[PDB]
């Protein structure tokens, strides 16, 4: 019953990508997962699942696609919208979900799909594990205070926190970074305007 | 879900709340979580693998001919070398660590 | 069945051959028009019947072909089946046809068992199973084999899957003869009576000390007579 | 084949149905008295073939049973089929029957291609598969279906595995028909004049947006007559 | 009686001087560790597989008709000795460790 | 290419190698000791039952099954004979192997088997460093060298054929192998023709 709104994006030859829908006809996943050919599986093939194929390929122009591994790299502006070529059924195992409303807090409690309890963290915390780049438009996630730690990173997944879409996950090792090294997700607020725009007017 | 999967399912994890080790003579050793070389503390975390059922589905690992083979999953184990202690010394040995989740398969006598 | 000969015309009438919509699945015996009997491990979704068949691939208006409402094993099979030391005990399923049979000279029901079998006597085994030992060649024809009934002890001595009280031991000693693959559900019929039907054994078949394994429906007639009433 | 209607009696001589010993393996069409055309992943190491039947567990007298004596894959298939990006290109084999099949009504060869089809031709394929979409469930009865001869940019466009220059691609957009597991060999018949043999396809079938691959045989007419001239 | 779906082989590998860090770039191995000369020597204990179709058809045991079959090679992370240009230090590189079998399913009908 | 080397199933726990001697007879470790056996010979290649079982006298039995590993283990006398109930057929791939006649010679090139082997035969001292077990006059020492890669395989029972000829039998290490450059310790033969050659033939 879980997480509906995650999609597989089967990028053929490269690594599977992962997404979020916001609309029957929208998918929303990462720059940096940019493919020529793309198919994206929503669901749980075996019906229960959906399978459509892109039409509409739509990377953020604001991006670096010279980066498709140095500590000087801007994955800034990583956010790419995919436009199915048939409208999503909405079942019990698919559903959209809504763009943020209110800043999120630090201190929350974040999910996130060779599903795990985060903690939002201040920016600060990604800074010091001198991986990539981190900016104002960049959100830092870490799994937190336990005894063992889990290996996940799924590129262009979502991040929840407190029920409502906050992140998108953006670079980082995979299958999956350090012990305690926290991931980066791309804040979406900072895009609202931009998304909300590709929308209508690539109908 | 519409593609390549695992013939057994697997999860990996980061271990660093590890006590207690069965290390390479077959001996219970101890493992410390901070390790003391050049001046540094550095945490012993370990990754580790393991399956998640024995039967993903009841005729065994998954895609096997059940009508000819039998099958099971299990945890296959690798040596990473420790901090341990074995009462009365603090020295590095080779721990039994889990690694990956392999299916075997025997052959049915039913006919 | 490897090592026989091949069945007389009509001889075995309570010879069934239980399919899976197209494909062969297994053997077994007419009890009663509404009834067969078949092996356990023979569990699939769906269940065809042949009735007096001979050649599976002739013209025989002798024979009769009916479906299967309902399907009910017994359940001490554990199937998780369908580590070597299996348990493949209570193998035995109950098959319920959807219009009887048509009850002819090339279509009877066989007698349950009343006796402990004894040890010596002569069995017959038969079947659409290979002929061949290791590589899997099922025949057309219906082949028929005679059979030792041995003492259980031979079985566990050279198989290293159990062998219970709810198993019966036969086969030949100096090898050649036995069921094999595709043989299950089959009968094992002991002097006359039917005693058992073809479960498990080795692979190749046919092997020198290496016996064939049977379940032993005497110790099983209550579940069946139980069972076939209740129209469950 | 799922959403086809049964076909009519003798429409179909052509049709041929190739076991393994006991087992149903795949479809096929008939074209001289001594050889029978099917797919190349059906390669199994015997083959019978039915001739003439339209129920397989019907008595049907017009029938006949050949036993295969060579069997000749086209060099092209990649036999390892028998990363998800395959090529089950030329897929494709010709079976030399032991003893001829007797020509008569109920058997008929069916001639290989000259022509270069058509698009929007309405094409036929008939076949003993599922006429289930997800899990399979033969047919007893020979099922026939018309689909439409689509550019095969609709296939690749749907399709992870490569379409390519050996293939053609049918079926209907809306979905619904759609031949399906266990319907290859079959024909697929282009308005009277045979254009290719079902290969593969998409599990679950008849989905929409999703048409079949078959096996173009115009691309192999040379194949053939070589192949059948330097009787193997 | 029993075998593996994908054969695998097991060494102890001392000979090891190049490494792929977890972070995704290359790093040079060390050969012996701790104090001025050779307290302990860095062996790692790998596990890689014999062929990738073993049979074949991929892995043993698989329905042929209705799965595609190959053995992969899985990996591990182990702490370890390293070097980048100049400086080193203890890095989690990536060592083989087993050999699975992986499925899709095939389109043969 | 080993015709002489046999798997002995023990039902329950773990497997063991052996050696084929005569048409009827297969040499395998004491430590292999169990109450239910199974010959594999060739490669279901052939099968064959045991019906004579027989461990040196002098070997101890408490070591045998799940003790906690004390160096203080003398496992002196490894060594036992199993009889086939029948005879093992000859084939291109089942042949057996002659004891030995000469001593060994420390240096000599060896060979051994298998979660091939090429090794070298040093003195027993190497051995009685790793503090594992208890290493006798009665027992052999065998390590590898040529490298930085020694595979990890441990044969209970199996063959160390040595300048040739048979000169050992792989007794207890640690499974699957051992500490990364340490020596193995096999049952010398020699020192226990006698036993076998009268067993073989009384
Ligand atoms: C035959 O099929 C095999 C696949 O079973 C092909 O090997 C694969 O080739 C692709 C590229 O075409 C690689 O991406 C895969 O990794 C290969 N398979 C494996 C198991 O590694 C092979 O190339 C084909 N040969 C021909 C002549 O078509
Ligand atoms: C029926 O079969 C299952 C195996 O499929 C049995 O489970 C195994 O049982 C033995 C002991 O009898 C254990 O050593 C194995 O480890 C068991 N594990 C698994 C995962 O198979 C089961 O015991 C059998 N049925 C009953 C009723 O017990
Ligand atoms: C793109 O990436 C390169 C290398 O990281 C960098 O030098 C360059 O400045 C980037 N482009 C822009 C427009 O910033
Ligand atoms: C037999 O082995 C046990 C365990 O190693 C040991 O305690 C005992 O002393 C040995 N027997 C003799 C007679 O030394
Ligand atoms: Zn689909
Ligand atoms: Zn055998």
């Amino acid at each position: 019953n879980s997480q509906p709104w995650h999609v597989a994006v089967y990028r053929f030859n490269k690594y599977q990508c992962g997404g979020v829908l916001l609309d029957r006809n929208w998918v929303l996943t990462a720059a940096h997962c940019y493919n020529d050919k793309y198919q994206v599986w929503l669901g749980k093939e075996e019906p229960s699942d959906q399978h459509r194929l892109v039409s509409k390929a739509i990377p953020h122009p604001d991006f670096n696609m010279s980066l498709l591994p140095q500590p000087e790299d801007d994955y800034s502006n990583d956010l790419m919208l995919l436009r199915l070529s048939k409208p999503a059924d909405i079942t019990d195992v698919v559903k959209p979900i809504t763009l943020p409303t209110e800043e999120p807090k630090l201190g929350s409690t974040c999910l996130a799909s060779i599903c795990v309890n985060l903690k939002l963290l201040p920016n600060e915390d990604c800074d010091k594990a001198h991986e990539m780049k981190v900016t104002d438009a960049m959100l830092c996630a870490g799994e937190m205070d336990g005894g063992s730690y889990t290996c996940e990173h799924d590129s262009g997944g979502p991040l929840i926190c407190d029920g409502i879409l906050q992140g998108i996950t953006s670079w980082g090792p995979e299958p999956c970074g350090e012990p305690t090294e926290p991931s980066v997700y791309t804040k979406l607020i900072k895009f609202s305007s931009w998304i909300r725009e590709t929308m209508a007017n690539n109908p | 879900h519409m593609g390549e999967f695992s013939v057994c399912d697997s999860v990996s994890v980061w271990v660093g709340d590890k006590t207690t080790a069965t290390d390479i003579k077959g001996k219970e050793v101890t493992v410390l979580a901070e390790v003391n070389i050049n001046n540094s503390v550095f945490r012993q975390y370990f990754f580790e693998t393991k399956c998640r059922a024995s039967n993903p589905v009841e005729s065994g690992c998954r895609g096997i001919d059940s009508k000819h083979w039998n099958s099971y999953c299990t945890t296959t184990h690798t040596f990473v070398k420790a901090l341990t202690t074995d009462e009365k010394q603090a020295a590095w040995r080779f721990i039994r660590i889990d690694t990956a989740c392999v299916c075997v398969l025997s052959r049915k006598a039913t006919r | 069945i490897v090592g026989g000969f091949k069945c007389e015309k009509n001889s075995q009438p309570w010879h069934v051959a239980v399919y899976r919509y197209t494909q062969y699945l297994c053997g077994g015996v007419l009890l009663d028009p509404n009834w067969v009997l078949t092996a356990a491990h023979c569990y699939d979704d769906n269940y065809k019947v042949w009735l007096g068949k001979n050649n599976l691939f002739k013209d025989e208006p002798s024979a009769q072909h009916r479906f299967v409402s309902k399907a009910i094993p017994h359940p001490g099979f554990n199937m998780s089946l369908m580590f070597l030391e299996y348990d493949y005990s209570n193998d035995l399923m109950l098959l319920r046809l959807s219009k009887p049979a048509d009850i002819t000279d090339t279509v009877k029901p066989i007698t349950l068992p009343t006796e402990e079998p004894k040890l010596g006597s002569t069995c017959l085994a038969s079947g659409w199973g290979s002929i061949t030992p290791t590589k899997f060649q099922f025949t057309d024809d219906l082949y028929c084999v005679n059979l030792k009934l041995l003492p259980n002890e031979d079985c566990a001595k050279a198989h290293i899957e159990k062998v219970t009280d709810a198993m019966l031991c036969a086969g030949e000693m100096d090898g050649g003869k036995d069921t094999c693959k595709g043989d299950s559900g089959g009968p094992l019929i002991c002097d006359g009576v039917l005693q058992g039907i073809t479960s498990w054994g080795h692979t190749p078949c046919g092997e020198p000390d290496m016996p064939g394994v049977y379940t032993k429906l005497n110790k099983f007639t209550s579940w069946i007579k139980d069972t076939m009433a209740k129209n469950p």
